């Protein structure tokens, strides 16, 4: 049960950057492997035995380390780059997997577009009442939605799910959901949608109105 | 100088037809006898079942006759040696191997129906022996019979047709043709100087009876382990430590199998009766074994398969290993006819899987199969008993065709030797004809 | 050459569910098969590995028969079962081929790999809502659209545009879970000009349920 | 007599520090052969780079495709003439022969020649093998060494020779067993008993070949699958292949060595009129290397689509006679590789044609095509060579088909029968005597 | 080591069937398959043969394309392709594996058969009828059932009992022919005290037709 | 092609007895082969190589011959050996087999089992009218039935078929159908079966009355 810690649990760096990730057992090792995993795909032996680039693996890629301490380097990252990289070894039973290390296409700032719907006229039949308003293709992640329904504060129902960086692009979209019964929505007017990105100090919001 | 040479060298591999036309007739010969021999010592170990199963009701009736069966044999045996051809009594390869160097003699017109009756009784008994041998010496012997036969002289005609009779034996046994060869030139050859024996006759001589022994023993093969998995890089040195443990115990089975037929000597003290007697005894013995526990008795070949395979249990094989030593001394320092050569093979098979399985939960990483091991180790108490290493290793793969073992074959068959050369040990096949040719002479 | 494991699914807490892995592609012999999962969002963890003649079978610190790996060669196909499960068992389960290198093993070609969810709750068909723009819509060049796919379990859903055919400005959020049931949305931006115009058409699909239903997004009245 | 029985007692006993050279020796050799194995690969890889950048104009390739192959066998042969007259040629005859004394080991020059010579004509893309070029390479390793640790006694001259050699022979065959069987069936002086330590060849050999497959793994030379097996009646078949070559064997011979004096005429023995003549033979294999590969090239890559049977019976016949001579001119050029390699390529070629008329001569014996290229694969290197056994093991050392190792044998043994019966000898041995006889007057 | 064999049936002359073949219990490759035909009454006929790899396909005196065998190693399976058919055709088709002795091979398993009948006529599935013993039985130690197939075409028509689970004291005449129409009947003698008790079933298939019919032999109620 | 020509077209011997059966070729071969083919069965790898007897052949089984002609045979034959052996060569190609020998055993009496079987009431239910009578376990073969309608000869429409030798018992069953129509069968009572076999001097009758 060698444990493996990947370093940089989380990093960013503009393409055609050199990038480095560690990757240190507990004990000692010999002869890791790594694995590369892009979002909606099953792993991809990347490196092995501490330096085999496998069949296909862009030159681009090199691996590294010994006994304690090890780690995988790409000399000028490319934007197809952006993945998961998980270091492995298996010189001690049982082989064991490090924590993983997210690479980002680090990217210049990018003001949200934010997009608010009313329910729709269908869940309405049917005493929901969801008003969706999306946040597309912004830059950093951290971003700060908030509703006002007529004007006012409001936190419970609401519900947010970010995307994943965009492979492209290297964006994030997140969007934000607050439900409510078909009354408890039919008794206001003002649904308002906040949203708060480094990209302005002023939020951008967006609303409409039942009336 | 260099005047010689030279003309040497324009006049190589240059050997005289008529010889390359005995061996043909050499080879042939032995294949058909070979066959013979193992028909043979096949039905009567037939019949010792058809006497069997007929009184397996009375239980010690079973035990007595499965002992009465195997001493009338080996006693028939051991007496068509004594009385008949002293030289027979024995693997048979340290005789071949002299007579090459001509301090022994081919008496043919005894060895041959000697030594092929005479195993027939121990062998078709069921002792701790194997068949092998008694066709390498058989084949020498045929060999020179030959070369009586048509009085070709020289030298060359003498050794090879000899050398050959004899590889040709060895290759209709194991059905290894390669090995066959291989052994008249790392083994049975006068060692320390240049010798007349033509290696081309050989080969000829091999090839025909392969092919005689091939007409009446198709489809089938001796040991049929199939294809284990391959040995990874990091997993080699595993096999060398293999190799220094059969390289220390190689000499020490040297000293026993030795000592062993010394000590078995003042049972008889040379009496044809003393010996004859404690003969049916012995074989008695195995042939009883051979019906409450086989894998202690018997050639040793039917428990190879089963070994590799790792169905016996890391105790079970130590209890094969040991009787299996005993048995095997037993059986061979008894100066009874029979081959080491085979049940050699066994104990190793046997000591490797062991060494396999120990491997195999002690690190379990490596994805080790204990078979790889047993094919590692099966020919190394041939590279440190007879130290005969090349012979061995490829005897191995001609017979088990797992050629991607060849390297650790070889890594632990070069410990087997290492150990067995810095650890005293000499070649147990050369110290008898040394014991065995001192003692004819510093005896007057 | 490939590895497709089925199998996964839904199954309640204290269950037993079979997952298989079918190859293609190359000798399933001389191969040690192995199977790795990984927890939704967690990383990967060794679960067991059986060799060719499944004559070696060994699992991670687990009890017991939680695991118990075997192989068909007959079939060139690889098993797991796991008993009493747990939700410490909900989690991606991949099955890979062993190879190694020098000689340290690694876990040479994987597949897609089956997710088990282990919960009480009940599978349930989701409900598809259009999400057009507001009648304020400040129509600009470009326009998203969406429509909201909620109260389904249990994952996942596929959600596509006029059935593929517009792939480019999609987007489909990670679901959420609430009350024992899932809810994501799909964004799709096209050209304004695009969209009013033609038919902007999405299509969901929740597999479990046995349902598939295409929301026509129409301007709001 | 009774000193027989002395030295029986005293059997396989080897100096340990020779078996502590052997180890050196044998490894050293395997980094070696790899390198140059890494390198020639390398230029090759180049001599493609240009190729497909110029692959717009067609004359303009056939251009660089000579031009690229004449200036690199050029360096070749000049690193030859001017530096290590002995180095061109397979390398074994020397090797050979030193082992008898009457060569001399000049590794100080030999080593740097033969490696970066080799390079040229190899990577330049001429019928060589880069086999022989290891063996040879190998036995100077070993030399080198013996030198500079001055351990000295005809035992560990010879020894770490004959390993060293071996080591080669092994780390480039991947094949151990032949690599051996080689120093004790063709190499080891003939005529005499000799100081050579077998033991410490092995630790030679089996050190190098973990050099090798430390950097090969995963990756076999040839790869011709398991082929079927031969029944009994038709086995005088492979016996009727092996006369085939057995007369053919000697004719390979004569020619080999009477194109080496023809060829001679056109330098005289100017550095420069060869050194031309160089490049000039070199750059019209690099141009054949691409309007018919098959007849350029090592060969090794068409014995795995040969023994498919792929080859028409005709291309097969073009295959041949082009190889027959482009092996020749370019082996008979004194240039530095082996013609140790190129022969098997020859032997399967010619192997796969007997198959072929055999399979529709007798359809009853269901025959595989196959199972005859392999059976002649190692054939003319039992008549040219004529070293049956280490050829015999060359081959199931690297196709792996033990299930014609009968039929192997009994076609390898037609083979050198017959180039006994029919003039012929060891066209390694000729070669020595030759140059050994052109020393001397 | 099953080698078993589909495909056949009826077929109007001058049309084409593709025989099938299907082999387990053993490696396919390394094997030479062939096929061989028996026409009713007459002997055996070898058609062709195949290698493994396929590199070598040999027929009898048979002109350009009549047969056409080949194998689809990936499925262990052997086909036969038999184009402008005509009455000569009409045989028993065997496909057997190849091996030898010393070398001059035999066909080592034979597989079971499959039928092809040219004609006109018209696959016709066949009419199972129980023949249980009249309300007169008189009932002895032992009892004789059976039952009657008949009105079907082309040959040939399979009864079992129980599904061969009682296969002592079984008969199936051979079919007679009449009015482009075979029937068969199928005797089966058990123990008295063995059926009224138990249950006789009578399995019939009929490939061509792709039927089967398991008719329940009940005493005449 | 060579011609394989099996001498005995059809033998018989009982049991206990010495029987050959030689296969002539019309050229030269060697090493030939033979199968066993009992009834309904593929055929059966019997010998071969001309005297190999395959694993599981009874060692009373003996092969023999050479070039122009070959044989079989069968020391003390037993009666689980009545079928057809076909000798097949390939010693030239293309392959070829014999005309076969059909083996018979001879054994004694053994007096047949009539039953009688009322149309089913399924076939009844339309207009056909099948009256089955079997003739199960006899020898010899030679067998006569005779229908009788309400006590009188028909010949008319009825239909017999002998099964071949049995493999164990030795003994013929033969099965007699008389077929009509739902209404000609309707019109009448008495349906005998009449089954004459050496066995006998008085006929085996065998009938039942639709009253
Ligand atoms: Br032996
Ligand atoms: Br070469």
């Amino acid at each position: 049960d060698i444990v493996l810690t990947q370093s940089p649990a989380i990093m960013s760096a503009a393409p055609g950057d050199k990038v480095t990730m560690t990757c240190s057992a507990s004990s000692s090792v010999s002869y890791i492997h790594w694995y590369q995993q892009k979002s909606g795909t099953s792993p991809k032996r990347w490196i092995y035995d501490t330096s085999k680039l496998t069949s296909g693996v862009p030159v681009r890629f090199s691996g590294s380390g010994s006994g304690t301490s090890y780690s995988l380097t790409i000399n000028t990252m490319e934007a197809e780059d952006a993945a998961t990289y998980y270091c492995q070894q298996w010189s001690s039973h049982p082989q064991t997997f490090g924590g993983g290390t997210k690479l980002e296409i680090l990217r210049a700032d990018a003001a949200p577009t934010v997009s608010i719907f009313p329910p729709s006229s269908e869940q309405l039949t049917s005493g929901g009442a969801s008003v969706v308003c999306f946040l597309n293709n912004f830059y950093p992640k951290d971003i700060n939605v908030k509703w006002k329904i007529d004007g006012s504060e409001r936190q419970n129902g609401v519900l947010n799910s970010w995307t994943d960086q965009d492979s492209k692009d290297s964006t994030y979209s997140m969007s934000s959901t607050l439900t409510l019964t078909k009354d408890e929505y039919e008794r206001h007017n003002s649904y308002t949608c906040e949203a708060t990105h480094k990209t302005s100090t002023s939020p951008i919001v967006k609303s409409f109105n039942r009336a | 100088r260099r005047r010689q040479l030279i003309r040497q060298l324009l006049e190589r591999d240059k050997t005289p037809l008529a010889i390359l036309f005995m061996a043909a007739v050499v080879g042939t010969l032995v294949g058909l006898a070979a066959v013979a021999f193992d028909k043979g010592v096949a039905w009567l170990q037939n019949q010792r079942m058809g006497a069997l199963v007929h009184t397996a009701d009375n239980y010690p009736l079973l035990l007595t006759v499965a002992f009465l069966c195997s001493a009338v044999l080996a006693m028939f045996g051991y007496f068509l040696v004594r009385k008949y051809a002293p030289e027979a009594g024995g693997a048979g390869i340290p005789e071949i191997e002299g007579a090459l160097e001509d301090q022994r003699p081919v008496r043919w017109w005894r060895v041959l129906p000697v030594k092929f009756f005479g195993g027939l009784g121990t062998l078709g008994g069921g002792m701790v022996l194997g068949r092998q041998g008694p066709t390498v010496q058989i084949g020498g012997n045929i060999g020179r019979m030959v070369l009586d036969i048509f009085r070709l002289k020289g030298d060359e005609a003498r050794h090879t047709l000899l050398a050959t009779g004899a590889a040709a034996g060895l290759a209709a046994a194991f059905n290894a043709p390669l090995a066959g060869i291989l052994f008249i030139i790392e083994e049975m050859r006068p060692q320390f100087r240049y010798t007349l024996i033509s290696i081309k006759a050989v080969f000829i001589g091999v090839i025909m009876s392969t092919i005689m022994y091939r007409i009446f023993n198709h489809e089938v093969a001796l040991i049929d382990v199939g294809k284990l998995s391959d040995a990874p890089l990091n997993t080699l040195w595993l096999y060398l430590i293999l190799g220094i443990i059969f390289g220390i115990f190689g000499p020490i089975f040297n000293k026993w199998v030795l000592g062993m037929q010394d000590l078995l000597h003042r049972v008889h003290g040379g009496n044809i009766t003393k010996w004859v007697l404690m003969g049916g005894a012995i074989g008695g013995l195995c042939g009883l074994l051979g019906f409450v526990a086989p894998a202690t008795s018997g050639g040793g070949f039917n428990l190879i398969p089963i070994a590799t395979a790792g169905n016996f249990s890391m105790g079970m094989l130590v209890f094969i290993f040991v009787a299996r030593v005993i048995t095997t001394l037993l059986c061979f320092s008894s100066g009874a006819p029979g081959g080491i050569f085979a049940p050699m093979l066994a104990l190793g098979t046997v000591l490797g899987t062991a060494f396999g399985m120990v491997a195999v939960e002690l690190f379990p990483q490596y994805h080790l199969e204990a078979g790889t091991f047993a094919i590692a180790g099966m020919g190394a108490l041939l590279a440190a008993s007879i130290r005969a290493p090349l012979t061995g290793i490829i005897l191995v793969l001609e017979m088990t065709d797992n050629y991607q073992l060849i390297l650790p074959m070889i890594i632990t068959g070069l410990g087997a030797t290492l150990l067995a050369q810095f650890t005293g040990g000499k070649p147990l096949a050369s110290a008898i004809l040394a014991r065995t040719l001192a003692k004819q002479e510093a005896e007057q | 050459v490939r590895l497709l494991e089925s199998g996964g699914g839904l199954v309640q807490p204290g269950g037993s569910l079979k997952l298989s892995c079918a190859a293609s592609g190359f000798d399933y012999s001389r191969y040690w098969m192995s199977w790795v999962r990984q927890a939704p969002g967690k990383g990967l963890k060794w679960i067991g590995e059986i060799n060719p003649v499944s004559s070696t079978i060994n699992y991670t610190p687990s009890l017991k028969d939680k695991f118990i790996i075997s192989r068909d060669n007959a079939k060139d196909t690889l098993y797991l079962q796991i008993s009493k499960v747990r939700s410490e068992d909900t989690a991606l389960y991949y099955c890979a081929r062993l190879y190694y290198g020098y000689g340290y093993w690694y876990f040479d070609v994987w597949g897609a790999g089956t997710t088990v969810t282990v919960s009480s709750a009940k599978t349930t068909p989701p409900s598809v809502y259009p999400l057009a723009p507001g009648s304020a819509a400040a129509a600009a060049s470009m326009v998203t659209l969406g429509c909201l796919v909620k109260g389904y379990f249990p994952e996942p859903v596929t959600v596509t545009w006029n059935s593929g055919s517009l792939a480019a400005g999609v987007h489909t959020f990670p679901a959420v879970l609430q009350a024992a049931l899932y809810t994501l949305s799909s964004s799709v931006t096209v050209p304004s000009s695009s969209w009013p115009s033609e038919t902007v058409t999405c299509n969901v699909a929740h597999p479990a349920s046995s349902t598939k239903v295409d929301k026509k997004i129409v301007p709001r009245a």
